[PDB]
RNA sequence: AGUUCGGCCAUCCUACGGCGGAAACUCCUUAACUCGUUCCGAAUUAAGAAGAGAAGCGCCGUCAGGCCCCGCCAGUACUGCGAUCGGAGACGUCGUGGGAACACGGGGUGCCGAACU
RNA sequence: CCUCGCCCGCCCCCCAAACUCCGAAGGGCCGCGCCGCCCCGCCGCUGGCCUGGGCGGGGCGGGCGAAUGCGGGC
RNA sequence: GCGGAACGGCGUCGGCCGGUCCCGACAGC
RNA sequence: GCUGGGGCGGCGCGCCUGCUACACCGGACCGCAGGCGUCCCACGGCGGGCUCAGCGAGGACGGAGACCUCCCGCGGAGCAGA
């Protein structure tokens, strides 16, 4: 039919991975979260309390509440021609920290370090801006070529 | 004609357990319950009092769980006891009490190494003498400084009435550690309170002395063969609580650890060689032989 | 050989399987308790009706019981009654032949004798912590068991 | 074998008229129903490297235990 | 080198042969006490120190099964965008982008951390 | 004692909208400027502690760190 | 130069793969 | 009332699982295979201990199956009803 129970159409997204059944490792409980941190949502099918809805599987958001046992996560959801901010409570088995800012943090650190380095020696500051791949430059190649031909059918 | 049970498909789909579970060392349910903390308490260390018992001695440790490992901040063993006045009878009830007391005193002294005012050692001085009664350090805890708190972890042992794990925990509590617990699993417990006399008797090895006396009294051959190490060192039933009290006083006086000396020995049993060219030779010869 | 490789009787299990609850079960359990000096236990059919009782005996008392039971059969047992794990058993028909004093009122009852052989160090497969399997060389094979039994209770076998 | 190879194609042409659509008749370069071309099959037979079954043939094994 | 407590959870598992113990771990001995087994000191609890590498454990081996990496499979199968391109249709083709799987061949077979001996 | 069957092993033809050990093209969500150092204050929360977390203040150094287009919001 | 299929054509043009042939093939030893 | 005219028949008229559905979410039909309007003071809470189905081998009034024992057993059992 068409019924829309809380867990409809979850035959594949809530199943365990191959040879990864059973209890979760203990790193999922003793890692530290702070307000404003970016996290990912991935549902674990062996834990049935604090489970988010199928819609939130594979989204990223920020922490707005640190609780005794659950976290509060803010997520942007599009509804028709508008975006709504949804706040949900998730238990620890369904949340992982997100590396969506690691590249920017490393870029900032490197930019500052390079700026410090050349100043002490006085060397000119290089360009600290990313470049989209530019066209190739002039160069010279050697020839030991192999003749290529088309085969018969 | 008999079907094969462990087939190739059996191996393809097999999932191994965690390594420490395969060796039967840790119960991961209990550990998860023990090391869980409120998320709004962030990276604040949480300590458990770990007690283990081998065939020859007793181990006491205070450890904190980290992200990628476990951190030990104090450990006491039953080897050290002869260094304090107890040469024999290790791994029995009195020895467990003594090792727990040693661990507690050593941890408190290490914590108060430098501090001068309100040091954790001056405040919360353990019970002056072992009386075998219910004592709780947190009763009337100092407001400015609270007592060190740990949680007891038993492992795979059976938590029965009269077990030595609880003896080690009682010894640790007598040194000034705040370990939550009741008095149900101690030898003096009844439906209405409990009597410190039985606990005191056990803590001082009265049962061992009585057994030694009765055995030597009438059946002396079995006594000689069954208490060879006791008899060799000249330990007699009547002069037993005195030695235990002297050991308690000595431990409570200077409870620090002196490093023992030794050198490691690596045999050849693990020195056998790992024989591609050499492996490839043992097939050509066998093929030619056949 | 190493002294740790020698065999001993590990346990002996006495079974009487006569269907239906009643003084038959009660009388059989009473006789089992009297013989073994150990209370028996009942087994429930798979439903919920008692059908049998049994008791396990360890130590030397098992050795004496087995000695008498073999005496019943004249130290003769088929060579093929040894299991692939190194165990064996037989079955008397009345308990009076064991040397027990007959009772007109108690009745008669057939019995099952199963005895398990073992070596020192089999504990590794039974303890609660660090449980493992015993090595293939330490296990008792049927031929070693037959040799030990024949050399122990003076038994001859018939093919 | 070579006896009935003179009429196999006519049998196939006869069967072609009961099937809808368009079909083609081909002669395989393989040996019978095996996966070996005739040249490869004959070579591997003159080199002693064929385990034989009631219909099919397979190359000798080079993995697993000996004996 | 060993043990206690851990992290990641097979390159660590499974089967079968072999090597080793000074210390350690283990196997071992006893049932007065403590506690214990639908019955059993088997398990478990308490108390020991005459034996032992025979197991468990550490290491080695196997044209080993499994697990892991690289190549080939193959620019193949499939596919996004554009086409008054072919064809009655079923389907195919061209231009411009992305790109497998099985099978098969070669090789490999636990590290990391804190405390004690 | 023979001769085919059921059973065990290998090999092999052909399959699945309600089979999947594997798995694209294609889609979806998030990020792409402020940073670093030092010191100070408050908490009735949190910790064995001189621990944390949160919210503020004061000094020092540095700086605008992909392309393309274009004013936005209620 | 009808909308159009299985299936036929010794109509014409163009190919691919095999034999025999001045040691005389094919069609009329 | 819906409705490949209406009637007769049926009830996608309140809910639930899998598929249809074309790898975020959404997605139609009187589309496909089905279910619900109940049952349980224990079939509920917590703690401890234990390991299931079954293959193989053995015990025999005892057999294709009762009960007993050892071995190996990644779940092939069980967890009220789809
Ligand atoms: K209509
Ligand atoms: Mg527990
Ligand atoms: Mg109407
Ligand atoms: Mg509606």
């Amino acid at each position: 039919t068409h019924s829309q129970g809380y867990r409809c159409k979850t035959r594949y997204c809530f199943a365990r991975k191959f040879r990864r059944h059973g209890m979760a490792n203990l790193t999922t409980y003793n890692r530290v979260y702070k307000l404003g941190q970016y996290v990912n949502i991935k549902v674990n099918g062996a834990y049935h309390k604090g489970m988010p809805h199928r819609y939130y599987n594979g989204r990223t958001g920020t922490i707005f509440n640190i609780g005794p046992r659950a976290l509060g996560v803010q997520i942007q959801k599009r509804v028709r021609g508008r975006i709504m901010l949804k706040r949900i409570n998730v238990r620890l088995e369904h949340v992982h920290p997100s590396d969506c800012r690691k590249n920017h943090l490393e870029r900032v650190a490197a930019n500052d370090a390079a700026r410090r380095l050349a100043k002490e020696t006085g060397q000119p500051v290089p360009c600290l801006k990313r470049q989209n791949a530019l066209p190739r430059a002039a160069h010279v190649v050697s020839i030991a070529s192999a003749i290529d031909i088309t085969p018969l059918k | 004609w008999v079907k094969v049970q462990k087939t190739r498909s059996y191996f393809k789909r097999f999932q191994v357990q965690f390594r420490r579970r395969r060796e039967g060392k840790t119960d991961y349910q209990a550990r998860k319950a023990l090391i869980i903390q409120d998320k709004n308490k962030y990276a604040t260390p949480r300590y458990r009092f770990v007690v283990r018992r081998t065939n020859k001695d007793i181990i006491c440790q205070v450890t904190a769980a980290e992200l990628t490992k476990d951190r030990v901040v104090c450990a006491a063993y039953s080897h050290e006891l002869p260094r304090y006045g107890i040469p024999v009878g290790l791994t029995n009830y009195a020895a467990a009490y003594a090792t727990g007391l040693l661990c507690g005193r050593r941890l408190l002294e290490k914590l108060s190494v430098g501090i001068k005012e309100n040091a954790l050692a001056q405040l919360y001085p353990g019970l002056d003498k072992a009386t075998g009664e219910e004592y709780h350090p947190d009763e009337n805890e100092n407001e400015e400084v609270h007592a060190f708190k740990a949680f007891l972890d038993i492992g795979l042992a059976r938590a029965s009435t009269g077990a030595r794990v609880f003896a080690a925990m009682k010894g640790a509590v007598d040194a000034g550690l705040n370990i939550p617990h009741s008095m149900k699993r101690f030898p003096g417990y009844s439906k209405d309170g409990f009597d410190s006399s039985a606990l005191r008797d056990r803590i001082m090895g009265k049962h061992v002395g009585d057994y030694m006396a009765e055995l030597k009294a009438e059946d002396e051959e079995t006594y000689r063969k069954r208490f060879s190490k006791y008899i060799a060192a000249k330990v007699e039933p009547l002069r037993l609580e005195a030695m235990y009290t002297k050991a308690h006083a000595a431990i409570r006086a200077n409870p620090q650890a002196v490093k023992a000396k030794f050198e490691i020995k690596k045999p050849v049993r693990q020195a056998r060689l790992t024989l591609k060219e050499r492996i490839d030779a043992k097939k050509l010869e066998a093929l030619k032989q056949l | 050989e190493n002294p740790m490789r020698r065999i001993r009787i590990e346990k002996l299990v006495l079974n009487i399987c006569i269907g239906g609850e009643g003084d038959a079960l009660t009388k059989a359990a009473k006789v089992l308790q009297q013989l073994t000096d150990q209370e028996p236990t009942f087994s429930k059919s798979r439903r919920g009706q008692k059908i049998s009782t049994h008791v396990t005996v360890r130590g030397e008392k098992a050795r004496e019981i087995i000695e008498r039971g073999l005496r019943v059969k004249n130290f003769e047992l088929p060579y093929s009654c040894f299991s692939t794990t190194g165990n064996f058993g037989f079955g008397i028909t009345e308990h009076i032949d064991l040397g027990i004093k007959y009772d007109p009122s108690m009745g008669i009852y057939g019995m099952d004798f199963y005895v398990v052989l073992s070596r020192p160090g089999f504990r590794v497969n039974k303890r609660r912590a660090q449980q493992q399997h015993v090595g293939a060389s330490h296990k008792i094979t049927p031929d070693e068991a037959r040799a030990w039994v024949e050399r122990e209770f003076e038994v001859v076998y018939t093919k | 074998r070579a006896s009935a190879k003179d009429y196999v194609k006519d049998a196939l042409r006869r069967a072609k008229f009961k099937i809808p659509g368009r079909q083609a008749i081909v002669e395989s370069r393989n040996w019978g129903f095996t996966e070996f071309t005739k040249e490869e099959y004959e070579d591997l037979r003159e080199r002693g490297e064929l385990q034989y079954d009631g219909n099919n043939a397979h190359r000798i094994s080079r993995k697993g235990p000996l004996n």
